RNA sequence: GUACGUGAAAUUGCUGAAAGCAUUGGAAAUCAGUCUUACCUGGGUGAGAUCAGUAGUCUCUCGAGACUAUGCA
RNA sequence: UUUCAAUGGCCCGUCCACGGACCAAGGAGUCUAGCAUCUAUGCGAGUGUUUGGGUGAUGAAAACCCAUCCGCGAGGUGGGAACGCCCUGGCGUGCACCAUC
RNA sequence: CUGCCGAAGAGCAGAAACUCAGAUCAGUUUUAAAUGAGAGUU
RNA sequence: UUGAGAAGCUCAGACGAGUAGGCAGGCGUGGAGGUUUGUGACGAAGCCUUGGGCGUGAGCCUGGGUCGAACAGCCUCUAGU
């Protein structure tokens, strides 16, 4: 909640921020800055995002490599509006239950900051998009 | 490093000793007018944080060591590595059967014992 | 396991229910931090404690 | 860990396999009166330990 | 012997490892998912393993144990290893990754030497390029990301150390190097090709085919 | 017969391949600051 | 632990209830051990005390001694033994009470509602 | 010792000593703790054990602890 | 600790006045319902078991479970975080957000 | 209890969010640029 | 070089009045849960003390005297604090 640490007593979350304390500094990367500010923001700072707002941002253009992992520090959300949900990977703080068999079942695979950081240590071929702060 | 105090004194509250129904801990002098708390000359001193002593010999006794209160033989034995760093200290409510197995298991154990004659007689 | 269930696959004898998921998946950090994918990439560390 | 005993000094060693039995988690050597020999038998049973 | 591989005893443990030598050897055709469901057995039988001692005999006896299986499935064999292992490496914590390490690089030599074995009864270069095929749709394979990378840079660190122990006089030219190569060009995570050739020890002495 | 873990064989190469630059990073460094000193 | 909802557990009713019970109900609540032969022989652990019997102190400062109870003092919850007394300033001796589960009783003053008794919990006459 | 568990302060008497808020020190009174016995090295004499070009038992997992003999290089 | 010496030292609170003989004990932002923001937590196009029912052999006013309802909810331009490819900069992609059609 | 910030006598004080030496400012001075400071905003 | 309570350790520089008002961290009391193989008739608690010690402080530890039955540290909970 705060520019120096979490708010949260959560431990797991602690220990995300352990991780992306040390690619901060010890690598060159800007996305693992930004990971780091995300995951001392509150609830409302981070927003949830949709699958739809995730297949639609990465759409019309997706004829490139596409290997591109979408990262939020947030929830992955469902929209039951749309019928069906193309191939993602995204790596997420959490996902629904519904998200997440979305994901899976019909498309890639469903990670977690720290899956990622082993897979792009430095965020390459990353997305990394946000929900909206409308409320 | 030596054990050096900035200050020896109490900060005794004041008007202390105007009045017995007024104790002697201290308390922040709260009022609006008060000379004291204006810091005249002669007035008492008030607790700052300048007074607060070196963070590398604080709550060291004077001879260097610091206080581990100890209530039984199996705290004795914690301190086995820490001898040059720490004394151990008999609370005041464990009895004499204890004090003298606390204090003949320190004694191998290398510790310094600040209360060591208490509730005891020597014999010889 | 039918007290429980799943984080995949429902409890029985709970309604609906799934264990619920992690924030992390291996929750050793510093396997994750002392890995050769993350020291493979790294800067060169400067000194622990530094001189004066 | 090195904890006496009788005594006897001995040195103490846990590994992660044996983690969930709890009689079998700790495994004891018994260390020389001989200080040098002490000293190489620490260094034998935990070679490539930290 | 899947539930025994697994057991809190060692000798039980050891007992099913015996028994399993009649079972890989069997001259019938193993389906992937027979594998599958075995490597995950043999792997907890390693993730138990106690002393330094026995957990670098045992990794010993495991890759010893891919010349009895059948000739015909011992691609299939080693493919679910390096299967069973991606997906599970990530899982193992960090005072458990030196003994895989470990097994890794007794797999490794296994295929070189199986490679050496295949190699005098037919033509090398058939045999190494069976045994490519096996690295591209597996750990060196570029349409999958879920694969970790800790594992590859242990591939390179001793593809060629391994490949040397083999033939202790000298190797002959045949495709070692292709699975790197392939990925390096073609890797969709940059991490991957970016480093991997400053940790390969390729040698242009004996890569040309 | 106690191998050294493969971490540790790891570390050595990037320690080994850390100090080869330290060292190439001090005959120069010397003869630079030697040459600006008399500048 | 106790199960049943019609028992007490309070300290203040266990209390009062002790204290202020009636003459007939500290009948029972002054009961001593038999002696290991009259438990062993009239298979009764334990009996409440009566006028005549007789009993060895067990503990105080009184142990070992014997006698008959004189009588029992059941608004103190105090026995009275023969010779078991305290002398007094002036040289009177004055008696001193012992409590009954602080005697043994050593030869039972059997009169037939005992007998029926002992027959009625489990004895042996 | 019923003006009765413990028995505070305000307060009162007697005896003793001194005198007629803070800073810093003097005088008087008092008090804290304060170490020697160890380290190394050499030899003599015996002792034993984790020693034996040594034999057995129990519990764990080849050897790891606990022992009981027998010897004292 | 007491006292002496040199130095400094005008009674405290309250708003001149008002309270103060001394000491002990008691003595004043509390609980509850509504609302709003912020933070944490769980789930998330949903969400909320505790009106009640089931059930609870160790205490059974708990904990556990849940039917039917019901509430509340329900396209381009520029800048731009981050990313890839290059020979500082250029090129491509461009979240949130703000001016723009 | 200690610490930190700190007025007034819409403005003055902070908190989140963003946008930032590749930015604008100033209780200042020269001329008809000098110098100090990272600047702002809802 | 062992100096990861990573909430730790370590380097540097600047700064220090303060009413209203804002922020943070701590000290204490009665009761609750857990914990200390906790303390206690060889003396708990309380009280007294020109005995000693620690903390800038709130306060805590202790020696001696008195006393005679219960008490406390640490992690959370709570309030007629």
């Amino acid at each position: 909640s705060q520019r120096s640490k979490p708010a949260s007593e959560n431990v797991y979350l602690k220990l995300l921020v352990k991780l992306y304390r040390f690619l901060a500094r010890r690598t060159d990367s800007r996305f693992n800055k930004a990971i780091l500010k995300r995951l001392f923001q509150s609830k409302t700072n981070r927003p949830p995002i949709s699958i739809s707002k995730i297949a639609a941002l990465t759409s019309r253009k997706s004829a490139s490599s596409q290997n591109k992992t979408t990262v939020v520090v947030g929830t992955v959300t469902d929209d039951e509006r749309m019928l069906t949900v193309p191939k993602l990977s995204i790596a997420a703080l959490r996902f629904t239950k519904s998200a997440r068999a979305r994901i899976l079942k019909a498309g890639g695979e469903v990670l977690t900051l720290d899956q990622l950081a082993l897979r792009a240590p430095t965020g390459s071929n990353t997305v990394l998009v946000r929900g909206k702060k409308h409320a | 490093v030596n054990i050096i105090k900035k200050r020896t004194k109490p900060f005794k509250r004041h008007q202390s000793d105007r009045f017995k129904r007024v104790g002697e801990s201290w308390r922040k002098p709260r009022g609006i007018d008060s000379c004291v708390r204006r810091r005249f000359r002669g007035t008492i001193s008030m607790p700052k944080i300048g007074y607060g002593n070196n963070k590398k010999t604080r709550y060291c006794m004077p001879n260097g060591l610091k206080a581990f209160l100890v209530r039984n033989v199996s705290d004795v034995e914690l301190l086995l590595m820490h001898n040059k760093t720490y004394a151990a200290e008999i609370a005041g409510n464990v009895s004499a059967r204890k004090r003298v197995e606390i204090v003949e298991k320190a004694r191998a154990l290398g510790v310094k014992v600040t209360n060591a004659g208490a509730k005891v007689r020597s014999q010889e | 396991d039918s007290v429980f269930g799943s984080t995949t696959e429902v409890a029985q004898l709970k309604k609906n229910y799934f264990l619920p998921e992690n924030i992390i998946s291996n929750a050793d950090v510093t396997r994750l931090i002392n890995s050769d994918e993350i020291q493979s990439i790294v800067k060169a560390a400067g000194p622990s404690r530094v001189k004066r | 860990t090195v904890r006496e005993d009788n005594g006897k000094l001995y040195l103490y060693m846990k590994t992660i396999e044996r983690a969930h039995f709890p009689s079998k988690l700790w495994q004891r050597i018994k260390l020389s009166k001989n200080y040098a020999k002490a000293l190489e038998q620490i260094d034998q049973q935990l070679l490539y330990w930290p | 012997f899947i539930k025994k591989l697994a057991a809190n005893d060692r000798k039980t443990r050891d007992k099913a490892l015996e028994s399993l030598q009649r079972f890989l050897s069997q001259k019938k055709k193993f389906e992937r998912l027979d594998f599958l469901k075995l490597w995950k057995g043999l792997f907890y039988c390693m993730w138990m393993a106690d002393k330094p001692l026995y957990q670098q005999k045992l990794s010993d006896n495991l890759a010893a144990l891919v010349p009895i299986v059948w000739i015909d499935n011992r691609i299939l064999f080693q493919s679910t290893f390096w299967e069973t292992m991606g997906r599970e490496w990530t899982g193992i914590d960090i005072l458990r990754t030196d003994k895989f390490y470990l097994l890794m690089r007794r797999f490794c030599a296994a295929a070189f030497r199986d490679i050496q074995t295949r190699s005098k009864t037919a033509l090398l270069d058939k045999v190494v390029a069976e045994y490519n095929q096996m690295w591209m749709d597996g750990p060196f394979n570029t349409e999958n990301l879920a694969f970790p990378n800790g594992i590859l840079f242990h591939l390179a660190d001793i593809w060629t150390e391994e490949l040397r122990k083999v033939y202790p006089e000298d190797v002959p030219k045949a495709d070692w190097y292709l699975p790197f190569d392939s990925t390096i060009k073609s890797s969709h995570n940059v991490v991957l090709r970016k480093t991997l050739p400053k940790r390969l020890d390729r040698v242009s002495e004996y890569t040309k085919d | 017969s106690i191998f050294a873990p493969e971490s540790l064989l790891k570390k050595t190469k990037a320690q080994k391949q850390s100090r080869e630059q330290i060292v190439a990073a001090a005959a120069e460094k010397k003869s630079a600051r030697q040459k600006k000193r008399e500048l | 632990m106790k199960f049943s909802r019609d028992v007490t557990s309070s300290r203040r009713k266990q209390r009062k209830a002790h204290f202020g019970a009636p003459s007939s109900v500290r009948r029972v609540l002054m009961s001593a051990p038999l002696s290991k032969e009259l438990r062993e022989q009239y298979k009764i652990r334990s009996l409440p005390v009566r006028r005549d019997d007789q009993i060895t102190v067990i503990r105080g400062s009184n142990k070992g001694r014997e006698g008959k109870i004189t009588s029992v003092y059941r608004k103190k919850f105090l026995l009275l033994i023969e010779r078991v007394t305290r002398e007094k300033a002036n040289g009177a001796s004055a008696p001193v009470g012992i409590d009954a589960s602080k005697v043994v009783i050593t030869k039972l003053h059997l009169d037939k509602d005992r007998k029926d008794l002992i027959v009625r919990k489990g004895g042996k006459v």
